DNA sequence: AGCACAATTTAACACTTTTGTCAAGC
DNA sequence: GCTTGACAAAAGTGTTAAATTGTGCTATACT
């Protein structure tokens, strides 16, 4: 905008991680080892990327400038330019949480003063070492005691 | 080796020059996944529009029309109930079911 | 370190003997018809008594705790299998995964009526796995399995080609040892090799990287992308200068300015006429063009 | 005597490079930055940095001007800042600019 | 035995539960009244903790955002792959951290399906914890990830860290194009605001300009044919350069 | 390893329609 | 300027065979 005043930063929620990818890779697929094309949704996949050649599709059904912002029905890959495979970032939906490890790691680790654990306590934790108590129902625990 | 060794990309350039005026006319539709999200997608005007879509969001979304194709040709995944009908016979496993059955309705 | 205390958790659980796993797979098959069972039930309505459903779902939950049991029991055995094939390709823990992923399918598969020790058919699925992984999940550029078992076949041909010989074999030679051509052995050459790192410093100091010496083969030079619009707009000028009619004739034939062409007729089509009404006037506009006049100005742009 | 008007470029980092052949291109170093920024030239001293090392967007835009006679367009933010953001945010970092 | 009164976890989902019941301000209450109070290594302590207590409290932060649960993928761009001549592929090293991370999240993921003894399903989560700790900061805990040759992979962070990193890159200066160099002499009748250039350099930097100047007089049909004069030295541009320069 | 089999993609060939061509004429 | 006629090379179009790729499996005992 050529217009800046300050550059602020913050940790990312969940929720926004998932609000700028164009998609979530599954395959660790980088390219076909035969004919060097990208893969179907693993890394380099044009569908969720962008496309590898100027105004072209995966398939082929179209291949000139006439044909901007569509997408082609049969391989979804976006037309445009292709230098927009330098500007989009997909996502991972992990099978369970992780971590950062910015904070956990560190000097003074993060969590450590925001829960009050000790360092060498919460690595036992988060490393699958020992377990932890989440939650005490005081109230049955008082009654039915 | 400090040299120059020339490489080459995967893809290709074109030096055609960008135009915002007399392009191929185009149509949105909109698919919903299954927790209620809306997509856009555009498509060329003279389209075959699909019924379900792989959306932004990762997972299969339908349309917003009512067409409701079909949910079918679904394969059940080889459990371990058909690896054991495999290698048994019924027979067997009910008289089993019996044998073990007194040992817990005896303790 | 992880691996040790993997090693440690796995250490605690209690070995099994001769007949020990006898019994689990008698469990663990009563257990499943159990389960089997329990839709005949619920189609068949008729809740029996308190006990009579209590007993059988008790003998299911004893059939998921045998199955559990011996899965853990047999890890020991897995891992002792998975620690031999390491340093090429893969991580200990993920063999160790992949082995214990196949000792579940040698589990789901074992029978205890051929009376054999669990171990002898257990040890086939444990490797199997672990090299279906390693063919699989090894290489950064994935190459099918039949494709891998070509390879792994022509590596062991040419080390041991080289250890009789004693020196590097030739592609012809094991070519005609291969049962293949020259040129297919070649190609599986080619396939064999790894993609090179694109960090580690170039041999010495140490600063710069392998990345700062590769000079594109197809860069965008700037005199093409200034002179390609140029050419346009000199295309533009030249075919300003025909008929009215010629003009629209050779675009809409070599589609300039919509972008895709015609054939013969199709121009016609909008011009009412034929093949031959349309391919004279675009030959003679052609033999037009090649006039020097017209071609001095382009004949450079080529 | 060596001299570049515009040669080949690395692939990698699109700072130019030059070999046998190839003219090379003038490195730039730090202390002249200093000096550049010692006689307060702003606009001298961001078109050294950026249309003349990197930002291949701008490389060919001023080319084409310069060329075709117009006039050089004013040096607006280069395209190796919205690389930084995606670094960072590749680090579950949200940089915003305000 | 008593289970059913209480609630107990392992790893990454019970520090997120954890931090799910946590109430911010009642703990910089709380800990604005230790400092209030008390004294010693139990008050700076507690202005420690404070710190970034009141660090999560003031903004609109949420400390939700230090349990990942979708990791964020780099444009395919910034770790380029690209084939040098000879069919040989060069790449980065972040597409191994990312296939390790891919595996291993599909390998829980299927693991999960079938159902397994707790004993693999913690390892695989420990694995999966580790490989995206290898990701985001390669050899931070543990040893690092190493690729062909015993050596650490570089990891996202070594993007910004280091003489190598984006922050670290315009300040270290970088060769420029339009430039050259060459050896001095003495100029004793040239004036204060002059020197002297060597035709050779001057017709070599000036190109585009000489290129455009020698078409409006028409010396070249076309920009083309005028680089390529140009690039022969024909006679005729050197009466344009005296022009430009 | 190696094999056995299924599902998928690539190629090869007949054939039919389209698209370009020339000769002639009006 | 303009059409008709015959006419041949090219491109679909559909079918069938080859190769290609993915998946399951192998039972002395081995922890
Ligand atoms: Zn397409």
């Amino acid at each position: 905008v050529n217009f800046f005043d300050e550059l602020r930063i913050g940790l990312a929620t969940a929720e926004d991680i998932r609000q700028w990818s164009y998609g979530e890779v599954k395959k660790p697929e980088t390219i076909n080892y035969r004919t060097l094309k990208p893969e179907k949704d693993g890394l380099f996949c044009e569908k969720i990327f962008g496309p590898t050649r100027d105004w072209e599709c995966y398939c082929g059904k179209y291949k000139r400038v006439r044909f901007k912002g569509i997408i082609c029905e049969r391989c979804g890959v976006e037309v445009t330019r292709a230098k927009v495979r330098r500007e989009r970032m997909g996502h991972i939906e992990l099978a369970a949480p992780v971590t950062h490890i910015w904070y956990f790691k560190g000097v003074p680790s993060r969590l450590g003063y925001l829960l009050d654990l000790a360092p060498k306590d919460l690595e036992k934790i988060i490393y699958f070492a020992a377990y932890v108590i989440t939650s005490v129902d005081e109230e049955m625990r008082h009654n039915e005691l | 080796a400090d040299r120059v060794l020339r490489g080459s990309r995967l893809g290709a350039v074109s030096y055609e020059t960008d135009r915002n005026h007399d392009l191929a006319p185009r149509q949105i539709a909109r698919y919903r996944t299954d927790n209620g999200e809306e997509f856009e997608v555009p498509f060329a005007d003279d389209a075959e529009i699909p019924g379900t879509w792989l959306c932004r969001n990762g997972m299969e979304g339908t349309l917003i029309e009512g067409d409701l194709p079909e949910p079918k040709k679904v394969k059940p995944p080889r459990t371990h109930w058909d690896m054991l009908l495999e290698r048994r016979s019924i027979e067997e496993l009910e008289e089993l079911l019996k044998e073990r059955l007194e040992l817990i309705r005896s303790r | 370190d992880s691996v040790r205390a993997y090693l440690k958790q796995i250490g605690k659980v209690a070995l099994l003997n001769a007949e020990e796993e006898v019994e689990l797979a008698k469990r663990i098959e009563a257990g499943l018809y159990a389960t089997q069972l329990m839709t005949e039930l619920s189609e068949r309505g008729e809740k029996l008594p308190a006990a009579q459903r209590r007993d059988m779902m008790w003998i299911c939950r004893d059939g998921d705790r045998a199955k559990n049991h011996l899965l853990e029991a047999n890890l020991r055995l897995v891992v002792s299998l998975a620690k031999r094939y390491t340093g090429r390709g893969m991580a200990f823990l993920d063999l160790i995964q992949e082995g214990n992923l196949g000792l579940i399918r040698a589990v789901e598969k074992f029978d205890y009526t051929k009376g054999y020790k669990f171990s002898t058919y257990a040890t086939w699925w444990i490797r199997q796995a672990i090299t279906r992984a390693m063919a699989d999940q090894a290489r950064t550029i994935r190459i099918p399995v039949h494709m891998v078992e070509v390879i792994n076949k022509l590596g062991r041909i040419q080390r041991e080609l080289l250890q009789d010989l004693g020196r590097e074999p030739t592609p012809e030679e094991l070519a005609k040892e291969m049962d293949i051509t020259p040129e297919k052995v070649l190609e599986i050459q080619q396939y064999a090799r790894e993609p090179i790192s694109l960090d580690q410093t170039i041999g010495d100091e140490g600063d710069s990287q392998l990345g700062d010496f590769i000079e594109d083969s197809e860069a965008v030079v700037a005199v093409d992308a200034v002179s390609f619009t140029l050419l346009q707009d000199q295309l533009q000028s030249v075919l300003d200068t025909l008929s009215e009619r010629e003009a629209g004739v050779v675009r809409l034939r070599f589609g300039l300015t919509d972008g895709q062409p015609r054939t013969l007729d199709e121009i016609g089509q909008v011009y009412g006429v034929t093949r031959e009404r349309i391919r004279q006037i675009e030959s003679k506009t052609m033999s037009k063009l090649r006039h020097p006049s017209r071609s001095q100005v382009l004949r450079d742009y080529l | 005597i060596h001299a570049r008007s515009t040669g080949p470029y690395s692939m990698i980092t699109q700072q130019p490079l030059g070999g046998k052949a190839q003219f090379g291109g003038q490195r730039f170093g730090e202390m002249e930055c200093w000096a550049m920024q010692a006689y307060g030239a702003a606009y001298t001293l961001q078109e050294l940095l950026t249309i003349k090392s990197d930002d291949t967007v701008g490389r060919v835009k001023v080319y084409e001007a310069i060329v075709k006679g117009e006039n050089i367009p004013e040096p607006g933010i280069p395209e190796s800042f919205k690389v930084l953001l995606k670094e960072l945010q590749s680090l579950c970092l949200n940089v915003e600019v305000l | 035995r008593y289970g059913e009164y209480f609630t107990g976890a392992m790893g990454a989902e019970s520090i997120q539960k954890l931090i799910e019941n946590f109430d911010i301000d009642a703990e910089a209450e709380s800990l604005r009244d230790v400092i209030r109070n008390g004294k010693g290594q139990k008050k700076l302590r507690a202005l420690k903790r404070l710190k970034v207590v009141a660090a999560f409290q003031q903004s609109g932060n949420s400390p939700m955002g230090m349990v990942l649960d979708a990791v964020p993928v780099i444009p395919p761009e910034l770790r380029p792959m690209v084939q040098l001549d000879g069919g040989r592929f060069a790449t980065s090293d972040l597409n191994d951290l990312y296939r390790r991370v891919i595996n291993r999240n599909n390998r829980l993921k299927r693991l999960i399906d079938l159902g397994a003894p707790e004993i693999i399903v913690n390892n695989e989560k420990r694995m999966l914890q580790e490989s995206v700790d290898a990701l985001f900061d390669n050899g931070r805990r543990g040893r690092p990830v190493t690729g062909p040759g015993n050596r650490p992979l570089k990891s996202l962070s070594d993007l910004l860290k280091g003489k190598q990193g984006r922050f670290r890159q315009n300040l270290l200066g970088k060769r420029v194009d339009y430039s050259g160099r060459s050896v001095i002499v003495v100029g004793p009748q040239l004036k204060l605001h002059q020197c002297g250039l060597p035709k050779l350099m001057a017709l070599e930097l000036f190109k585009p300009f000489v290129m455009k100047r020698l078409v409006d007089l028409n010396h070249a049909q076309n920009i083309k044919s005028a680089k390529r004069m140009v690039e022969r030295q024909r006679p005729q541009v050197w009466d344009v350069l005296e022009e430009v320069i």
